[PDB]
């Protein structure tokens, strides 16, 4: 069976002695020894999390499946069954006439995403995000942000749950299960600097509601500082996952799930920080394999002439995580990040404004530079993940709006 | 396949005398304290062993031997044995012979009783759980699953749930914690299981009093292990709708005005009625009220839309039903096995018609039999199903036209080609299928001239 | 039937069909609330016969051309049972007449038959629905939201205001008059009212009062939740209304949700919930916190400070935030074993009076959830542990006196019953108790549904609970096992061989356990007493103890051992609770036991080591100031030759010993190091006790540190020298050798630590006292390595980095010493060692790399 | 002594223990190796409520 996704893989079914049947997917001219990385770091940190008791009275574990490379060109990675990809059950959610608007219709988010990109900024290409970065006020961003939020359904996540749930302590378990596993993943991939998250790279248990991470290309801020379009977010917390919990806010569960891991993490960090050492300096992770592999996938259109230039420094990945798993701000970090990579840019002024904040409507931007608590960083966190002026400014194919 | 169907005993009177012989040694054998009892052990487990290996489906010689390792272990017989091969005979060799050949012939029993039911099931599963705690710990593994299968009988039978709720106890205590920790995972569950039902012979009220004094004395690094099952895999299956939509849209009548109900949301409890109730009356309306929702599925199905959309999709429902009704067309019930093999037969007659044909709800039934037929649990489902395929090709070959078959789902070139994957699957379940299904289709298959001069050699290679 | 006849008859039932439903509603009585859904449904299915479309068949077409031939009906047997009966072989006095009937009718043909009558559906439907309640809620909600739906199309505004008003009447006076509270009839009018707008305003009162009896959580949440979604009530903070004393109506719903999330179990939804909605004060924000992270003490002081403040600047709090402030605290002070505060604040509010009057708790129903059980719970510990007073007691026997109050005792407190009248002999009753116990725990389990984990898991603990009790109780009862030492030893070493579990079970199962334990040993030591009133006449008078003294010295009287199992006991619960981040538990449970822990050697330096463990493990949450305070309270008890001359003995305890002192010293000099002046913030007597320590000549902030590491590093290679030195067997599958691994892994990172210090910040110092750190390194995470260490394991790319940083240092040693490892444990770095073979420090992996292509 | 008629067996009081005097007045030798001691709980509400 081909998988209708980027690449086109495969998927093949392998008959063990045992008696029982391995689904596998076969991934050609794609080098996949960062992905096995990835899910030993993600192994390292579950076992940190199992040795926390506070983490072990609620089971607080990433779902890690197996990544294998045969060949520095292709390798077999683990299918996972009775799973789908977040952005299919949202659209396979809506309606025929829900459905049909969005995905093909004038004035859609979409397409009114492009046409205010166009209207501030005289341009159809990626400086177009550029320009209307030099270019734009916060209001006007923030109300054409809302206005454009204001378009889709708002509880595409919850009307899932009540289609695929009987009972309502199903319903409940589901919902639970979902919005835990999405604050260990958020909280997990922002320590490892993991980033391009849009809605294709989580899959979502159908029959349990667990959440899955999965095509960690980006590491260290790669889609903070190499990007032509930058990503100013730790994780993915948009207007659905706090539609999701409809009566109540994200200061509850979510908050509290990430509090806890975090303080899981950062209590004795040298196990953690040694591992992700022992990841950042590699012969095999040159600044070459990178670009190969950005080029060959699409992303935010890297191109065959990358503008930041070649910038790859280990050193100060393994520094920024090693300050981040100790107190420090995580505006402060992605500042920092900007400013390794985006030095010569034409916005670096507004780049750093957008991802710092305003001391008026941010708490992030009202609090020291290091120093922080469990408690502070993670309210910095969300503060930071759910700010309409960063997501008012996003790459079209996050979907910022969803 | 089972073994123990359509056979006889060629002398009726020999087995009542055996059974009378095996119920008087039930009352006399364990008296006296078995102090007499020493110089026999060994002489009589060879030969009722030797007697059962060559009798494998009577249910008495495990009795017997039941009785045998019973009056052993007041006499202490396999107490110095562990060691096995290690020292020859410091003390006496038949206690060492004894102890090998019991160890043998329980891991065979253990492996042999996978395919048997009902009252030889129960006397193996007595037996194997009446060895003594050394043979256990030899090797957990084989004989955890007779604990598990133990316990899940004894939710209805309730000896069996008292012999699996005394091998716990026994393996528990004496047992060494290290190699038996593993195993709790795998035995709690069926615990739990019983525990569920308080809400509704020992009787059950001393079983589930005795189960909680288990689970305490455990300790609470052990009987968390109680949960392990739930809230994971199946637990939360069943628990999620058939279908996102709703198909069966029902107009109830009234005099004023005709409100709309749907009956698929009552399909998953009426399903699980008629499968498994324990009243006779409920088991009756479920089996009735479902047959009248087939019934009203077909018709919707068929019913040409007054409105400007499509047929109703009932793929999803036909796939959820379809594999319910193959299991209730072949009940330990007669009512219902005369009300559902009719209609199994009239289901394969419509789909295998001219009319509805060469779609996804063939499709669904096809697969709901080939996977019926390869049932690892149930055999008079496996032998239904090859009832099943047999009729599904006497009736394709015939309705349809010598033409309408090129690029045609759901034909006979298309059966035999699932059938000869199906034969060459390293599961041993789906070479069993494969083989049932050609043993019922060989009547048919023979009598088409132009069918066997193209489809023999290469069957038989594949069946080689 | 015939009363059935006589309602469904008209002037008594309308058929309407609209107004039947209400006047089913008021045809309700809370006796027949069983099978009030299948009476319900039957009546208003016994009229779809009377329309023109129920005789007429459903379908008006085939699916193809079958002729369909006579009936076929099943032969109706006799049913036998079969599965209990031997096989291979070769009455029925209210059966008979009680057979199996039949409906429909059946048609035999080559097609299915679907051209069937329009009664085919519905009568197996209400046949099944009279024998089923969950397909009678399922029938009767489908039939209600139809109804209501189709009503909404004939009906005008006011009407449809009318009726769904009525229906909300008849919900509210359903929930209001029940006992018996069948969890179908109240899942369903929930579910009814949720899938509803009008209906929506149901009293939440009742929905939690109903989901509490007949736990229904989930179905009052679902309903809690879309109430508070869908209605917007008011939007208004300004208060528009006059100003009046009643709470607002989105709180209350609040309120109730709080309270079914607390007993479904799930806290952080509560902590959220009073965190957004309850809270609006700022004491409350910083006292959730400190809940949050485990600091019961600081979140109770707060509580106690927010409920005595008399002057608000903002302004007055509302009732709901009191309420909670109160709640909480009696949570917090449960949470810390504060038994004697914890019955005060439950005996606080019944009464101005100095002596409480405790028959008012059976006034109000609030007392009694939010009071009660907190407040014989405080009163029985009290008791168990030791002290000695009667009110509990009065309280009960009166309570007992009564039936509602003796029944609600029963239903729930019935462990507690067991306690008390064991600890006043009564070894015949608390058996009844004890079984009654048991039989509400299963009624309690099965109650519960299987997707809700903490429930059932808190039985567990419960079940547990009440197993040890039942089994001392059984021990107790025989007066075979009071003579000898042989039961009592069996009874130790099953209580020391089962515990609750250390890092998953929470403090108060381990409170629970350890405090009934110890009351079990009192008693037992009580009761095996000498037989005459003056000590030792019978030891005189017999001649056994006297050659007992001098055969048996090894061990001594039972008093001995009860002793030594408690002070085990304790230890164990106090490693537990450091374990779970409760630390003023800890250091209560370890005052304590020092009251008493200076009688032995043994005994003394176990209670050293766990006070200087818990302080570590309390140093890493605070700030440098606090850190070194903690550490230089630590720091005096391992300097001590009082203790030294125990330690000269044994050879575990000096390495464990120096292990600590080690990390002390470490902690101190960490912290110094990442905070100048930080002994400059502290008085001068602190600050010249570290310069004491410290070992340094100069009065700089620089070598005070150096002198500290120094210190460190001489404990450090101290305890790893007396591990190494023969300390111990060879003790093959690592039995003992968690000891040797933690000096191993303690040596390892502290030098690994300064190695990566060295390399961060540019050095302008020499440092040749460094030179043998790398080779240490090396060497001894090879040696974990062999004893099988994780840590060493997932450390293991450090070492081959530390090759190729300092290659002459220890390349030959790594060479040599790791040709000794086993193969497997390199499977992991497989991709590092394989990437590692074209370099010039790759002779180190040849034997590695040849092994494992091997094996 | 009042056992009474029936089941209950109300006690009056409880022969076992009883003991006036527990612990060392002393209570433990270190105040500085344990904490200050928890402020005593206090509360001062209004009695004789309905439904607070």
């Amino acid at each position: 069976t081909v998988m209708a996704s980027l690449r086109r893989p495969k998927r093949i079914i392998i008959r063990g002695h045992d008696e029982r049947e391995h689904p596998f997917l076969v991934k050609g001219g794609e080098d996949l020894r960062q992905d096995q990385r990835v899910e030993q770091l993600f192994q390292v940190m579950n076992g940190i999390l199992a040795q926390d008791s506070a983490c072990s009275q609620r089971a607080l574990q990433l779902r890690t499946y197996s990544v294998v490379p045969m060949t520095s060109r292709l390798g077999l990675i683990e299918w996972l069954e009775n799973t789908v990809t977040l952005k299919d059950l949202l659209l396979n959610t809506m309606s025929q006439e829900e459905k049909a608007a969005y995905l093909s219709d004038p004035r859609a988010p979409p397409c009114e995403y492009k046409d205010w990109l166009t209207k501030m900024s005289g341009k159809h290409d990626v400086g177009a995000y550029m320009l209307m970065y030099k270019g734009a006020n916060r209001t006007e961003t923030v109300t054409s942000f809302r206005k454009r939020e204001s378009k889709v359904p708002a509880d595409l996540l919850k009307r899932a749950f009540v289609r695929m749930s009987t009972s309502p302590e199903a319903f409940l378990a589901l919902r639970s299960h979902f919005a835990s596993s999405h604050a260990l993943i958020c909280i997990s991939h922002w320590i490892l600097g993991i980033g391009d998250r849009h809605l294709n790279n989580f899959m979502v248990a159908m029959e349990t509601g667990g959440v899955i991470g999965i095509d960690f290309g980006h590491a260290f801020g790669s889609a903070t500082q190499f990007l032509p379009v930058p990503e100013l977010m730790p994780f993915r917390l948009t207007r659905q996952f706090i539609n999701l919990m409809l009566p109540m806010k994200e200061t509850g569960l979510m908050y509290s799930i990430m509090v806890h891991a975090l303080r899981a993490f950062r209590s004795d960090p040298g196990l953690l920080t040694n591992t992700m050492d022992v990841f950042v300096k590699e012969p095999s992770f040159d600044w070459k394999n990178f670009e190969q592999k950005m080029l060959k996938k699409g992303g935010s259109w890297i191109q065959e002439i990358n503008v930041a230039e070649k910038n790859w420094y280990p050193r100060q990945k393994i520094c920024y995580a090693k300050r981040k798993l100790a107190g420090a701000n995580p505006a402060v970090i992605t500042c920092d990040e900007l400013l390794l990579g985006h030095e010569k840019a034409p916005a670096f002024r507004d780049y750093v404004a957008v991802a710092r904040g305003s001391k008026d409507h941010n708490i992030r931007a009202q609090e020291p530079e290091s120093g922080l608590s469990e408690e502070t960083q993670v309210k910095c966190l969300m503060d930071q993940a759910t700010d309409p002026n960063i997501l008012g400014r996003t790459w079209e194919g996050w979907e910022p709006w969803m | 396949s089972d073994p123990a169907a359509n056979l006889h005993p060629a002398k009726p009177k020999d087995f009542s005398a055996f059974i009378n012989l095996v119920e008087f040694c039930r009352e006399i054998l364990p008296e006296k304290q078995a102090e007499f009892f020493e110089p026999w052990v060994y002489s009589f487990s060879y030969e009722l062993i030797l007697q059962s290996t060559r009798l494998p489906l009577i249910s008495g010689f495990y009795k017997l031997l039941s009785i045998t390792v019973r009056n052993a272990k007041k006499i202490k017989y396999f107490e110095g044995v562990s060691p096995k091969s290690l020292k020859h005979s410091p003390e006496d060799p038949e206690k060492y012979s004894c102890f090998a050949l019991f160890v043998k012939f329980g891991k065979e029993v253990a492996v042999k009783m996978k395919q048997y039911k009902d009252e030889l099931l129960a006397s193996c599963l007595t037996f194997l759980l009446s060895l003594p705690h050394n043979i256990i710990e030899l090797d957990v593994r084989a004989y955890v699953p007779a604990l598990q299968m133990a316990f899940k009988l004894g939710l209805s039978y309730t000896p069996l749930a008292e012999v699996g709720l005394n091998a716990l106890e026994e393996w528990s205590i004496y047992i060494d914690r290290h190699v038996m920790q593993p195993y709790y995972k795998d035995i709690l569950p069926c615990l739990d299981g019983y525990l569920k039902t308080s809400a509704l012979a020992i009787s059950l009220e001393e079983i589930r009093i005795r189960v909680v004094q288990m689970l305490g004395s455990l300790g609470g690094q052990i009987n968390k292990n109680l949960l392990t099952v739930t809230s994971s895999d199946e637990m939360m299956k069943s628990y999620v709708a058939w279908d996102r939509e709703k198909r069966l849209s029902f107009a109830v009548p009234f005099r004023e005005m005709k409100p709309v109900i749907f009956l698929d949301v009552f399909l998953p409890r009426v399903t699980e009625l008629a499968l498994t109730a324990s009243d006779r009356q409920t088991k009756v309306a479920a089996c009735e009220l479902l047959h009248s929702m087939v019934m009203f599925m077909l018709g919707k199905a068929t019913q040409m839309p007054e409105g400007g959309q499509g047929a109703p999709p009932m793929y999803q429902l036909y796939k959820r039903t379809f594999p319910v009704l193959l299991r209730l067309a072949c009940d330990v019930d007669q009512v219902t096995r005369q009300l559902y093999e009719p209609l199994v037969m009239q289901l394969i007659h419509w789909f295998t018609n001219n009319k509805k044909f060469e779609s996804q709800d063939t499709v669904a039934l096809l697969e709901a039999i080939l996977d019926g037929i390869v049932d690892p649990v149930d055999s008079t489902l496996r032998d239904f199903c090859g009832r099943c395929i047999r009729e599904f090709l006497k009736w394709s070959i015939k309705q349809i036209t010598p033409q309408q078959q090129e690029k045609s789902p759901v034909n006979t070139k298309s059966l035999f080609k699932r059938l000869y994957s199906l034969a060459l699957h390293p599961n041993a379940f789906k070479r069993l299928g494969a083989s049932l299904a050609f043993n019922n289709i060989y009547r048919e298959f023979r009598e088409e001239e132009s069918l066997v001069e193209q489809f023999v050699f290469e069957a038989l290679v594949i069946y080689m | 039937l015939i009363i059935r006849n006589f309602w469904s008859h008209e002037t008594r039932l309308p058929s309407n069909t609209l107004d039947r439903l209400l006047a089913l509603n008021s045809l309700y009585s809370p006796k027949i609330e069983v099978h009030f859904l299948s009476l319900a449904t039957n009546f208003l299915l016994e009229m779809t016969s009377m329309s023109p479309d129920y005789p007429n068949p459903m379908f008006e077409h085939p699916l193809s051309e079958c002729e369909f031939q006579e009936y076929t009906i099943d032969s109706d047997w006799r049913f036998r049972s079969t599965v209990l009966t031997p096989m291979f072989v070769e009455e029925l006095k209210m059966k008979q007449d009680a057979q199996v009937v039949l409906y429909r009718s059946y048609r035999h043909g080559d097609l299915p038959d679907i051209q069937i009558k329009h009664s085919s559906l519905i009568t197996p439907l209400q046949a099944v629905a009279q024998r089923d309640p969950i397909i009678a809620k399922q029938l009767f909600s489908s039939l209600f939201s139809g109804i209501l739906k189709e009503m909404d199309k004939f009906k005008t505004l006011s009407e449809k205001n009318n009726i769904t008003q009525k229906l909300l009447q008849d919900f509210n006076r359903f929930l209001n008059t029940t006992f018996s509270f069948f969890p179908p009839f109240v899942s369903c009018i929930q579910d009814i009212s949720c899938q509803h707008a009008a209906l929506l305003s149901l009293d939440p009162a009742a929905v939690s009062a109903g989901c509490l009896a007949s736990l229904q959580q989930p179905v009052g949440i679902r309903l809690l939740e879309e109430a508070l979604l869908r209605l917007l009530p008011a939007e208004l903070p300004a208060k528009r209304v006059r100003g009046k004393a009643r709470l607002p109506p989105d709180v209350l719903r609040w309120v109730e949700l709080a309270k079914l999330y607390r007993s479904i179990g799930e806290y952080d939804v509560l902590r959220g919930i009073f965190t957004s909605e309850i809270g609006t004060k700022q004491i409350t924000q910083s006292a959730l916190l400190a809940e949050a992270r485990s600091d019961y003490s600081e979140a109770a002081k707060q509580y106690d400070e927010a409920l005595n403040k008399q002057d608000w600047v903002d302004g007055e709090p509302t009732e709901a935030e009191k309420d909670f402030w109160e709640l909480a605290s009696l949570d917090c002070y449960n949470h810390l074993a504060e038994w004697k505060s914890l019955e005060y604040c439950s005996t606080a509010s019944i009464d101005s009076e100095n002596p409480p009057d405790l028959n008012k708790i059976w006034s109000e129903p609030f007392y009694q959830e939010t009071y009660l059980p907190y407040m014989i719970r405080s009163k029985l510990k009290l008791l168990l542990q030791g002290e000695a007073d009667q009110s509990l007691l009065t309280f009960i026997d009166k309570a007992m006196h009564g039936e509602l109050q003796k029944a609600i005792l029963e239903l729930h407190y019935s462990q507690e019953l067991s306690l008390l009248y064991l600890l006043q002999d009564d070894v015949d009753r608390a058996k009844y108790y004890i079984q009654n116990g048991i039989q509400s725990f299963m009624q309690n389990y099965s109650s519960i549904d299987v997707l809700l984990h903490q429930s059932r898991l808190t039985k567990l603990q419960s079940v547990q609970a009440l197993t040890e009790i039942q089994e001392f109780i059984s021990f107790i009862s025989k007066q075979g096992n009071l003579s000898s030492q042989v039961p009592l030893k069996r009874l130790l070493n099953t209580w020391t061989n089962r515990y609750p579990d250390a890092k998953m079970d929470p403090m108060n199962i381990w409170d629970d356990i350890i405090t009934n334990r110890c009351f079990f040993l009192s008693k037992i030591e009580e009761k095996l007493t000498p037989l005459p009133e003056d000590n030792s006449m019978n030891v005189d008078q017999d001649g056994d103890p006297s050659d007992r003294m001098e055969v048996q010295e090894q061990e001594e009287d039972i008093s001995s051992l009860i002793r030594s199992c408690k002070f085990s006991m304790k230890m164990k619960m106090i490693d537990s609770a450091r374990k779970q981040n409760n630390f003023s538990l800890a250091m209560k449970l370890l005052k304590e036991l020092h009251k008493e822990s200076k009688t032995r050697d043994d005994w003394l330096v176990s209670w050293v080591q766990s006070y200087c463990r818990l302080s570590h493990c309390r140093s890493r949450s605070q700030g440098c100031s606090e850190q070194v305070l903690t550490v230089l309270k630590t720091v005096s008890l391992l300097d001590e030759n009082n203790v030294s001359s125990y330690l000269s003995k044994n050879i575990l305890a000096f390495r464990d010993q120096n292990i600590l002192l080690g990390t002390t010293y470490r902690i101190i000099a960490n912290a110094l190091s990442s905070e100048p002046a930080c002994l400059a913030e502290i008085e001068e007597d602190k600050a010249r006790r570290i310069l004491e320590l410290s070992g340094s000549s100069s009065e700089d902030s620089e070598k005070v540190i150096a002198g500290l590491y120094q210190r460190a590093f001489q404990h450090l290679s101290e305890a790893v020298q007396a591990a190494e030195e023969e300390a111990q067997p060879p003790s093959w599958s690592c039995g003992p050798a968690a000891g040797v691994i933690d000096a191993y892994m303690t040596l390892a990172d502290f030098c690994d630590q300064q190695l990566r210090k060295e390399e961060e910040n540019a050095s302008v110092i020499d440092s040749a006292e460094l030179q043998a750190y790398p080779a240490l390194v090396v060497e001894k995470m090879l040696k974990a390595l062999k004893l099988n260490s994780n840590e060493a394991r997932l450390k293991f790319p450090r070492l081959l980095q530390i090759i190729e940083r300092y290659p002459e240092e220890t390349l030959s040693l790594m060479t040599k010493e790791i040709s000794s490892v086993p193969c497997w444990q390199f499977i992991s770095w497989i991709s590092h060692m394989v990437a590692l073979l074209d370099k010039d420090q790759a002779v180190a992996v040849q034997h590695s790399v040849e092994e494992i292509t091997d094996n | 002594s009042q056992s009474t008629e029936p089941k209950y067996k109300p006690l009056g009081k409880l022969k076992r223990a009883r003991t006036v005097h527990r612990d060392s007045e002393e209570e433990d030798d270190y105040l500085f190796d344990d904490p200050l001691p928890i402020p005593l709980r206090h509360k001062v509400p209004y009695p004789e409520t309905f439904h607070p």
